[PDB]
């Protein structure tokens, strides 16, 4: 399946205001209102074929947000009796296998912490606490959650569908992780070793050791390499003699088999 | 095109 | 786990990457060459959970001599493992 996704932050300041989208793991476009023509901007060289229209409406939609925002961040405040700097974050995104949406998301959180939340239903809120069950109510009432499903469903999914087929010869792609195993012997006369995944595109992979069959373990996130891939890596601490036992285990979607290595 | 954050909390 | 420093390819023509996650806007990011500070950055962004995140990079070419860093106040140095 394919995603897109916007990835909003609104953050107060003794108001800075951004905007990011993605198409699975891709950054396409982004605002910022501390440009000094804020406006609507393309990251990836596909999304430049886009008319006039398509810039002038998202920068338009944009400056509405940050407005929208600005308020909100003002409201909070005051629901949870506070003064200092204050972020508000977004995510709003549908999930599609090939035309079903899979899920659609359209969720907020304030100081980093979940606030509200669209459920799977894309028909009711689920409100973290006393405060957020205030815009709950209001949204209710505003009936929010049907024009947001209706976005989710209908102007989600089609945009995304042409920025498939826009941006085909890079998005539809699989880069397999390449994948190797390392080994440091540690001064407390055990071993260390860890298993790499480099160079894959879209983000999402699995990554285990093995011993004897059964699963173990320190992993680390899915990093950027700056390129558009990603690399993960995941370790374990063996006895001296006995790295042959361990097996590393990779699956990933662009892969013919999954990957076992051994030291 | 984009998703708008029309109702304020 | 808040800073990473690694390299785009593994290192024998590169690039140099400092990940900083965790951290709560509005951070500050310097690369640093044997202790010595054109390093672009990404836009910031968040993951699912709302943890915040950058990229800051820069053009290198490895040399066994030379040694890399992120300051973010934390200095990071970059191993070649
Ligand atoms: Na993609």
């Amino acid at each position: 399946s394919h995603s897109l996704r916007y990835f909003v932050t609104a953050v107060s300041r003794p108001p800075r205001y951004m905007e990011v989208g993605y198409v699975d793991n891709t950054e396409f476009v982004r605002f910022d209102s501390d440009a000094e023509n804020p406006r609507y901007e393309p990251r990836a060289r596909w999304i430049e074929q886009e008319g006039p229209e398509y810039w002038e409406r998202e920068t338009r939609r944009a400056k509405g947000n940050e407005q929208s925002f600005r308020v909100d961040l003002r409201t909070a405040l005051r629901y949870y009796n506070q003064s200092g700097s204050h972020t508000l974050q977004w995510m709003a995104g549908c999930d599609v296998e090939s035309g079903r949406l899979l899920r659609g998301y359209w969720q907020f959180a304030y100081d980093g912490c979940d606030y509200i939340a669209l459920n799977e239903d894309l028909k009711t809120w689920t409100a973290a606490d006393m405060a957020a069950q205030i815009t709950r109510r209001k949204w209710e009432q505003a009936g929010a959650a049907e024009r947001d499903r209706a976005y989710l469903e209908g102007e989600c999914v089609e945009w995304l569908r042409r920025y498939l087929k826009n941006g085909n010869a890079t998005l539809l792609r699989t880069d397999p992780p390449k994948a190797h195993v390392t080994h440091h012997r540690r001064p407390e006369g055990d071993v260390t070793l860890r298993c790499w995944a480099l160079g894959f595109y879209p983000a999402d992979i699995t990554l285990t050791w093995q011993l004897n069959g059964e699963e173990l373990m320190e992993l680390v996130e899915t990093r950027p390499a700056g390129d558009g891939t990603f690399q993960k890596w995941a370790s374990v601490v063996v006895p001296l003699g006995k790295e042959q036992k361990y097996t590393c285990h990779v699956e990933h979607e662009g892969l013919p088999e999954p990957l076992t290595l051994r030291w | 095109i984009g998703p708008r954050a029309l109702d304020v909390l | 786990p808040q800073i990473q420093v690694y390299s785009r390819h593994p290192p024998e023509p590169n690039i140099l990457n400092c990940y900083v996650t965790q951290f709560h806007p509005p951070i500050e990011i310097q690369m640093l060459k044997n202790g010595k500070k054109k390093v672009e950055m990404s836009d910031m962004s968040f993951s699912k959970d709302w943890s915040f995140y950058i990229l800051a990079h820069t053009e290198f070419t490895p040399t066994e001599t030379d040694t890399y860093a992120c300051r973010v106040p934390k200095t990071v140095y970059w191993d070649r493992d």
